[PDB]
């Protein structure tokens, strides 16, 4: 949960370092790349947060078909 | 009993049918009068006579509806099934007669607008058809009043 | 798809072993008061048992609806926020503060009650709300109650 | 489907037999065809419209006068029926479908029907009115043929206007205002001032594509001959004449085409 | 005016530009949508 | 319930007789319609040329065959009738026999009508085709004969259903 | 007992019929005014009278329906089937009269738009025709009000 | 008592099937005569589509025969389930045959005209008509399956 | 006991009729808008006024449906027939009013598209006609709300 | 009970409506194919795809009917009224969806075939349209399968 | 006992009506696209928007039908007539909204496909009109969701 929350954030920083190294050829190009990386990280983390908050403490238990 | 379930319904239907017939006749007459006035503005004022004559249907229907409504009064005397059935029949007859008269007057006026626009000589003479239609409406109203007069005949 | 824990229309081994375990029910049916007791939440994806269960439809539908609402709120917020950046970049007049601020505030606040209620129900586990009573609370326009 | 056997079956069979038998000699053949058509007397309205087709041209010709008495020599009952100069035009406004509309559209009488070009304009307007009236009686497969014929007439008029009649005030606006896919997309021919432009406009309709071809023949003629000749060439489609359908107009058109071919034969 | 298009960004920019253009240096929603559209179209077809 | 009881309490003899009469009526109507359809084309062809009267008469004969089959079916149904005793007026056997008679009559009538319409249309087309060319008369006649089998199949089905009558 | 069903049905029928008649009249008026909006925009502004008349008729129908609805207070006095039948009849009559008047006024306005476009002198005739048509709606509203008032006389 | 519906199913199955069969055969026949006016040889081979339409009647006839044989009252107690099943089985077969024949008539009528114009497309018309005619066979399969449920 | 079987049906009918009227109006409005835009693309954006106003009827219908759904509260009070019938009648009235307004707005927009294409000087008249037409929908919504408000027996 | 009298009726109606829709599609598809191939016999083979696309609806309906028929077995369990009602609902839904999809596919395919020889891009456009139409049939089949499966519990 | 019949019928009606509306819209769009794309290849893909815009309504209807089908659970709660009535109402509302949206979308898409050959500046307006029309489908889905949510709370 909260440990995984930092894991997603930490994953972006390494990706941020790779993006900076790759796009250092262009400053304005690097600025655009950083926005894309941040947006992708935020979207993935939000999707995971929704998927985890839904099943964290379910209100309805799962019944299995026969 | 369940007298107003038919008597009041017939009283309403009388005015409804009379209004529908008068509306149809007035619409046809107004279309004709508008066409005639477009042809000649001089005859527009003089050609409103059929339009006014078509309005007698509304007055007759309103009078019949008022009479029928006044004819229902459980406080004064209880009305049986017959007392309501007779009023409903009178209202239906009055409404149907008014609708037929309105349709006939509308058709006659639609023809007469063009007839007067073409030949002014026949303009005044054509009013005979409207007079006959008004007489038919009056006869229907008289029949309806005669039928409704039997409200107190029950026992 | 990895997030959804569904692979080629089939579940598989999540990062955990089993999110929900049948409470007792060594021989009892799944449909029971005990039902399934969850040891811990599977972090990689949805619970594998939930996908193939009879209760797959309601829970998945509620989760998908909540995710769609949250994603729409986020997209609308981003689009509204882009207005101030566009106004500053083009050096637009006071119309941004005059109109862009209320435009980005009204819809944000209107959806904020629903988004916060969804989050709190997810966070606080307020089962007295579920998917339906959230809309029920949002339904009433009048005060009190 | 059962209505054909309910009524009109015998007349349809007679018409089919007469058409199958078909193939001053030209005048004699025209008189024989007209007599066959007259002796045949729902389908009454169709026959009336078919007769009114040529009756529009007959009335336009009779509208002259100016040696007007010569119109009796061409009193063919097929098109020159007696039942189908503003004072006489008002009298002739009855018993014809396009006449009431032409009374208002051509109220200028000879002013809008000058024998040089404006008479052709009045004839085109009458033809457009007749085509609209015929298309109004929808319900059969003949609607496509009628639309094709009207489109051919309109396109031929537009081509003639763009070729040389543009100087006769038959401009782009007049290509549809006076010159009778065409009922919806005739605007493409308003700028077809050249034979290559005419072919390009025809390219908008793939069926009409390659119909113009080199445009040396057919399109070379003015009035309504340019795209009408395309319809004449494609009349093999009308030769199909599937059964249990209105084929009286098709038979009349085939007889007229045969008469025209016989006239074109003449002295070999 | 048109913003400079990269080798990979060209397709997404063309897809986004099908709604119109802007000023010489005005707002360019293509920058966000280059990843936003993948960030949203994935959900409707999520199956690994 | 009460309405359902009344519906179930209807007399089966009336329904059986209605179906028996309706079979013959529908067969006659279909045969007459087909005969008129063929006759219009035959008269038109004769007006064009009286050479093909013998060829045209085949269509009329085929159309009348439908009426003949319908009459035969009606005679069979009339033979299938019984005395309708008062005691068994609502017996299960009587109800079953009445339902079977009604079903057979309806099937026979509908099949006869369809076959008559098809035969009439085919003959109307065939007369015009023969007027166009006498060489095609053989194929048209074969097609008409093949299409006439609908009435025969319907009559066979009705005859098969007629064996279900068991009225005491 | 089941009288509230009849009363609610009558009120709904009144509202629906009035709305339908007003819609038909407004559509006809707009169809007529479409030409005047281009042929003579100066006179087009004065051509909006029939639309206003149709809106007035619809408003009258809605007012009658609202009065009928306000007349139903079960907790104050028990609604016998007589009162429900009377209210339903009143609503039906008002709705039918309103629909007929709206259709007639719509046809009249559709004709009068072209009539006034051809000649401005026909405006007086158009106004007279519209007033005569609206008289029918007024009479229908009066009849409905009388019936609604009489609906409470049961015991 | 209920067996009235079961008996009605067999009659309906044949009636509705023949209703569509005649309509298909009529449209197919009319086009054949039109082609036979000019193309003498093409018309003779084109009769196959009419023959194909006439087959649908045979399929309905067989389905009717099975339903009639299974309505033996003195053999086994024809409960309401048997009557309901037989009526349902006939309804599908009759309705499907009516639709299947109608498509064949519409397709066949155009096919005769198409063959008379370009003889090359004759193979294509047969393929489309054969595919359309499979629906009647599909209805026949459903009829057999539904009728087979008369066990109890 | 049978009151909900009428109230829910009335709410559904209200929503359905409002949607049908909105679609009927929007079809003609969109046809006219497309014709005008083909003829004159300049005013295409400004010609969507009837198209936009069409959705107001659907919004009002949805609001009425939501109110009707909130009306049915069996736990709060035993739903007698006097409330279910009133709710059903209110829904029917609102739906019929919405359908009539949608038809009228569709006719008005179909006329006004051509009217503005010929001359944009009639835009004010078209807007006034549309407002007069929508007044009927507003009156119908008000009447439906008033009728639904009387669910207290 | 009486549940089979509805369940079998729904099962039959599914196949009947599916066959009707398939025939309605196939008639238009064949007419368009003949019209196209009259002038361009080369594209006749490419124009036959919508015919098979429409015919697939017949197979889908047959599968749904087979499932519905197999879903009823009194010898296995007592088919209560709920099971029969749910089976009938599934059959009706599947049949209506199939009929609508067949009609739409037939119209689209006829139009595309008529436009097929005009441009070779029609070979892709009509295929895409037919796929989009058959998506609705697949969705209806899935819904019917789900309803039939849910019909098996019946408490 | 009979309530599950009503609920299943409502779900089936929702699915069937949504499928019919989507089919009508798709057929209209396909006819328009076949007409438009003959002249130019632009309509092959640049104007295929309504083809999927109409199927979106069918997808929404299928989702609503699946939700309604999952709503019924006799083994979990013995549904009274309230549940059946609510399910039927929700299904009818969803299906009718889907049909209306499908018809409107089909008409608008046919008009847009016809106008595609005209000035391409109208593509934005056509898309806006299509979205505004499709908003009805979302409104209907919301109404159905609300009804389904309120359905299970029966006493």
């Amino acid at each position: 949960f909260l440990v995984t929350t930092l894991v997603f954030l930490v994953i972006g920083i390494i990706a941020s370092l790779c993006t900076r190294i790759c796009c250092n050829r262009g400053p304005s190009t690097n600025l655009l790349h950083l926005t894309l990386v941040i947006t992708a990280t935020v979207s993935c983390w939000m999707m995971w947060a929704i998927v985890y908050l839904a099943q964290m403490k379910p209100l309805i238990v799962p019944i299995l078909s026969e | 009993e369940t007298a107003p379930f038919f008597g009041f319904l017939g009283a309403a239907a009388a005015l409804v049918f009379s209004c529908m017939g008068a509306a149809y006749g007035t619409a046809k007459s107004g279309v004709g009068v508008a066409s005639m006035g477009v042809m000649r503005p001089e005859l527009v004022m003089k050609s409103i006579v059929p339009v006014v004559m078509a309005g007698v249907l509304g007055i007759y229907g309103l009078i019949i509806a008022v009479i029928i409504s006044t004819g229902i009064n459980p406080k004064a005397k209880s009305y049986y099934l017959f007392d309501g059935y007779a009023h409903l029949s009178s209202g239906l007859a009055c409404g149907l007669a008014g609708l037929s008269a309105g349709m006939a007057i509308g058709i006659v006026g639609d023809a007469g607008v063009r007839a007067n626009a073409q030949q002014p000589k026949l303009f005044v003479g054509m009013i005979l058809i409207l007079i006959f239609a008004e007489a038919l409406a009056l006869y229907g109203l008289i029949v309806g009043i005669i039928l409704s007069s039997r409200a107190g005949q029950s026992r | 798809g990895l997030i959804y824990n569904e692979f080629f229309s089939v579940p598989f081994e999540i990062f955990s072993h089993s999110a929900y375990a049948c409470r007792d029910l060594s021989c009892s049916e799944a449909t029971t008061v005990g039902l399934i007791k969850v040891r811990d939440t599977y972090p990689f994806g949805v619970d594998p048992v939930w996908h193939g269960s009879r209760s797959e439809l309601p829970f998945l539908n509620s989760l998908k609806m909540k995710m769609s609402i949250l994603l729409g709120v986020a997209q609308m917020n981003l689009g509204i926020i882009l207005s101030y950046f566009n106004a500053t970049f083009f050096r637009i007049g006071v119309n941004i503060w005059c109109q862009f601020i209320p435009q980005i505030i009204f819809l944000n606040s209107l959806f904020g009650y629903l988004s916060l209620l969804i989050i709190l129900k997810w966070i606080t586990g307020s089962q007295a709300d579920l998917y339906h009573v959230m809309i029920y609370m949002f339904l009433s326009p009048t005060d009190e109650l | 489907a059962m209505t054909f056997n309910i009524h009109g079956g015998y007349l349809e069979a007679i018409v089919r037999g007469y058409r199958a038998g078909l193939l001053t000699i030209v005048e004699k053949c025209t008189l024989k065809l007209v007599d066959e058509y007259k002796h045949m007397l729902p389908l009454s309205t169709f026959l009336e419209y078919i007769t009114y087709g040529h009756m529009i041209d007959n009335v336009v010709l009779i509208v002259t006068g100016r040696d007007v008495q010569e119109l009796l020599e061409k009193c063919h009952p097929l098109g020159m029926f007696d039942s189908i100069m503003r004072e006489l035009y008002r009298l002739v406004l009855v018993d014809t479908p396009l006449a009431p509309y032409f009374s208002e559209c051509i109220t200028s009488e000879d002013l809008d029907d000058m024998n040089i070009e404006i008479m052709r304009n009045t004839l085109y307007k009458a033809y457009l009115e007749d085509f609209y009236k015929f298309c109004q009686k929808l319900g059969g497969a003949t609607a496509e043929i009628m639309s094709d014929l009207l489109a051919f007439e309109a396109d031929r008029r537009a081509v003639n206007i763009t070729i040389n009649s543009i100087g006769t005030e038959l401009t782009r606006d007049d290509r549809r205002k006076l010159y009778s896919l065409y009922p919806y997309g005739h605007e493409e021919l308003a700028v077809c001032e050249d034979i290559d432009q005419v072919r390009g406009v025809m390219e908008k309709y793939p069926p009409y594509q390659s119909i113009f071809s080199k445009l040396s023949y057919g399109e070379s003629q003015m009035l309504d001959k340019a795209f009408y000749e395309e319809e004449v060439k494609r009349l093999c489609l009308a030769f199909e004449q599937q059964f249990h359908y209105g084929v009286f107009f098709a038979y009349m058109r085939l007889r007229e085409q045969e008469i025209r071919n016989l006239m074109w034969i003449s002295e070999c | 005016t048109y913003f400079r298009t990269n080798k990979f960004t060209s397709a997404f920019q063309e897809i986004v530009d099908a709604y119109g253009v802007a000023k010489y240096r005005e707002a360019n929603p293509g920058v966000f949508t280059i990843v936003t559209f993948p960030f949203l179209f994935a959900v409707m077809f999520g199956d690994w | 319930s009460s309405w359902s009881r009344a519906l179930v309490k209807i007399s089966p003899y009336t329904f059986s007789a209605i179906g028996i009469a309706v079979a013959i009526g529908v067969s006659v109507l279909g045969a007459a319609w087909g005969i008129y359809i063929t006759g219009s084309s035959l008269i038109g062809a004769a007006i064009k040329a009286p050479r093909i009267t013998s060829k045209n008469l085949i269509s009329v004969i085929f159309c009348e065959a439908v009426a003949i089959y319908g009459v035969i079916v009606a005679i069979i149904l009339q033979t299938k009738l019984e005395s309708v005793p008062a005691s068994q007026i609502y017996a299960p056997e009587s109800l079953r026999a009445g339902y079977a008679i009604f079903a057979s009559g309806i099937i026979v009538g509908f099949a006869n009508l369809v076959c008559g319409l098809c035969v009439g249309i085919i003959g109307s087309s065939c007369a015009l085709s023969d007027a166009q060319n006498s060489s095609l008369f053989v194929k048209i006649l074969v097609i008409e004969i093949f299409g006439s089998a609908l009435g025969l199949f319907g009559v066979i089905v009705g005859i098969i259903m007629s064996a279900q009558a068991s009225w005491p």
